[PDB]
DNA sequence: CGCGTACGTGCGTTTAAGCGGTGCTAGAGCTGTCTACGACCAATTGAGCGGCCTCGGCACCGGGATTCTCCAGGGCGGCCGA
DNA sequence: TCGGCCGCCCTGGAGAATCCCGGTGCCGAGGCCGCTCAATTGGTCGTAGACAGCTCTAGCACCGCTTAAACGCACGTACGCGC
């Protein structure tokens, strides 16, 4: 129950770079994007579980990651809003 | 089991065959527009809401969502949306 | 270069040569510069625009099937051209080149006293080795009118003529904005009507004071 | 006999067709058990909808793809074309994100 | 010769003194005529409280602080000392402004 | 009289204080004229809401709590003057 | 590591920001009247949503043209050095 | 005086990848039907706001000193930049 960090995989992190426009990826990169990942994923998952705490619920719905998400600024469509 | 989740799809289909007739959409780009409505909604009269609360008044008319139009629309965007939306209240308070 | 104008006493009616034009702008715009048309002719390879011409503009237009072939003897029959214009709704320079060559036969020799005028557009997208040597060809510095002052698009245009007043004379209006925001299809009247009509009869302003 | 591309080619190949798809990079499966494990560590036992994951991948690989724009516009930008872990600290850094 | 500095010590010196300082920076007359030179192109005619015009400036200085920052951290990490235009440019874009 | 060429009002020391006070050792030539360009859409975009607030106010005087309104609604929330 | 250039420092020059005064007036701001505009209530009904269906637009396998990539060779000086 | 290797320019042909073009299946979007509940209409009050008037605050305008700080010029050396 520890490497799930390491389940994004490093071509996982080339093919999400190449779509970044990435030319050339250090090898020190995939640790720090793993880091960050878990960082941002910390602060929404954080903040999803809070709004289902507040519903007395169990499951984590979409519409909580969705306004989880647009209340840190990064709207996402096309999950119910 | 009756619960009907409202939604803006008919109308946003009925727009997309007023502009392009022969232009289908699938019901994750319905989804995307959806919430894109429901998001402007919300962000219109959330600013409309604001701004009625700071010029300590409580009632919504079409001012308010005409400056809170020309407030979050960039611009251009903002000139041709008031010109569309005064056209209609136009055509709405001189109507049959 | 000043070219001296004749008074308004003498109404001659203008002869057009419009040579690429998707929806045909030239007639239209003529008939709303208030003055008549001597004669006006259009060709297009397509058959979309003799459509067009054929259901809209009430047959005053005289069409060529294909611009491969008007030739000096068509242009010293169907009378002589004041106004030649290109434009358009890797084919560009073919545009060009056969626009040019049409302009070569209506460009009144030396010792004519007629007034001429004629004009090429084509946005900014060009090639800059296209863009000189257009320059060298029409012996003419283009101007760059971006859509700026009453758009926010990125698409800025090159114009070359023999227009008076085509610098720096054209600004943002209000009233015209206004008039033209009241459409639902207002960007895209914008995209293409705002090419069409504003800023050709903007550009051929001065005429109506010639005839 | 044997054909080798040059470093470049196959790179920015890569490149254009990743930037021509849409569909998601990182796989379904450890990424939702990365989301179980972070969920983990705030509630106990804990559920998911498949739409919640969904979207929780859609908005995380959106976010690394535009850290990733950045961090290469930081990689240009310092003469280079290899980006770095300085790059994607100063454009975290810019973004006002560290915290 | 009378004495004269190197420019380190006297550009840290001056990093020092107004990192310290509190006051506005930009005059408060010429920044008052830029805000009714741009307002001009709104509407004529227009009034401007006090404190209105010290909020701008407070707020435009606060701005264009937090800019060479982010510059001077785009100066350094470019392995240079001198801020430019392309560091400016860097930073609006991956500030989301441009 | 229409008010022009007030840009070169934000002078270059004025310029090099704002520098200080953001850590920058050394300043290049075009910064300055840059730095007038940025601080001039910044000030049209704040300038141009405050004005917007001043307008549905109906109202010709821009208060401080209309900047302060325009400046909070662009994420960037002035304490001093109300709010 | 070398070239250079262009920025910072210092001094003199001078432009104007700042402070201190008053006068005026446009306009922010508060008060009274009322009226017209919206909340509240019931009937009704037709537009909008659940369910279904069918079918054609999209996804996908395979083949050929093509289209850029890349390395091999041919000529070419050219560079010496053994 | 010598030709043996060695980087440059051009060009040619293998070679993998990609675009184009049909052929077939498949499954979700378009469309039809019930129905049900909220949109609409008519009517009634209540009070929020449009409007007139008065006031009195401070915002703009002008002028006079006053030095604070901006502008310009030389210069030199330290960092930007190319190799
Ligand atoms: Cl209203
Ligand atoms: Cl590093």
């Amino acid at each position: 129950l520890r490497d799930n960090i390491q389940g994004i995989t490093k071509p996982a992190i080339r093919r999400l770079a190449r779509r970044g426009g990435v030319k050339r990826i250090s090898g020190l990169i995939y640790e720090e994007t793993r880091g960050v990942l878990k960082v941002f994923l910390e602060n929404v998952i954080r903040d999803a579980v809070t709004y289902t705490e507040h519903a007395k619920r169990k499951t984590v719905t979409a519409m909580d990651v969705v306004y989880a998400l647009k209340r840190q600024g990064r709207t996402l469509y096309g999950f119910g809003g | 089991r009756k619960t009907r989740k409202e939604s803006y799809a008919i109308y946003v289909y009925k727009v997309l065959k007023q502009v392009h007739p022969d232009t289908g959409i699938s019901s994750k780009a319905m989804s995307i527009m959806n919430s894109f409505v429901n998001d402007v909604f919300e962000r219109i009269a959330g600013e409309a809401s604001r701004l009625a609360h700071y010029n300590k008044r409580s009632t919504i008319t079409s001012r308010e969502i005409q400056t809170a139009v020309r407030l979050l629309l960039p611009g251009e965007l903002a000139k041709h949306a008031v010109s569309e939306g005064t056209k209609a209240v136009t055509k709405y308070t001189s109507a049959k | 270069k000043l070219y001296p104008a004749i008074p308004a006493a003498r109404r001659r009616p203008i002869r057009v040569l419009s040579l690429f034009d998707g929806i045909a702008t030239g007639y239209l715009v003529l008939k709303e510069l208030g003055i008549k048309v001597g004669k006006y002719v259009a060709s297009e390879v397509c058959e979309e625009s003799i459509a067009v011409g054929t259901v809209k503009h009430e047959g005053n237009i005289k069409y060529v099937n294909d611009v491969r072939n008007i030739t000096k003897k068509n242009i010293e029959e169907w009378g002589p051209f004041d106004l030649v214009i290109g434009g358009s709704p890797e084919g560009t320079g073919r545009l060009f080149f056969e626009f040019y060559h049409l302009l070569n036969y209506s460009r009144p020799k030396e010792g004519d006293d007629r007034p001429f005028f004629w004009m090429f557009e084509n946005v900014v997208a060009m090639k800059v080795g296209d863009k000189r040597d257009i320059s060298r060809f029409l012996e003419c510095n283009p101007v760059m009118i971006d859509a700026i002052k009453v758009s926010a698009a990125h698409r800025a245009r090159y114009f070359w003529g023999n227009l008076p007043g085509m610098n720096r004379i054209f600004g943002f209006p209000v009233h015209y904005t206004d008039v033209s925001n009241m459409g639902r299809g207002a960007r895209q009247k914008l995209l293409g009507r705002s090419w069409s009509v504003p800023v050709i009869r903007h550009l051929f302003a001065p005429l109506k004071d010639y005839f | 006999k044997p054909h080798r591309y040059r470093p470049g080619t196959v790179a920015l190949r890569e490149i254009r067709r990743y930037q021509k798809s849409t569909e998601l990079l990182i796989r379904k499966l450890p990424f939702q058990r990365l989301v179980r494990e972070i969920a983990q560590d705030f509630k106990t036992d804990l559920r998911f909808q498949s739409s919640a994951v969904m979207a929780l991948q859609e908005a995380s690989e959106a976010y690394l793809v535009a850290l990733f724009e950045d961090t290469n516009l930081c990689a240009i930008h310092a003469k280079r074309v290899t980006i770095m872990p300085k790059d994607i600290q100063l454009a975290r850094r810019i973004r006002g994100e560290r915290a």
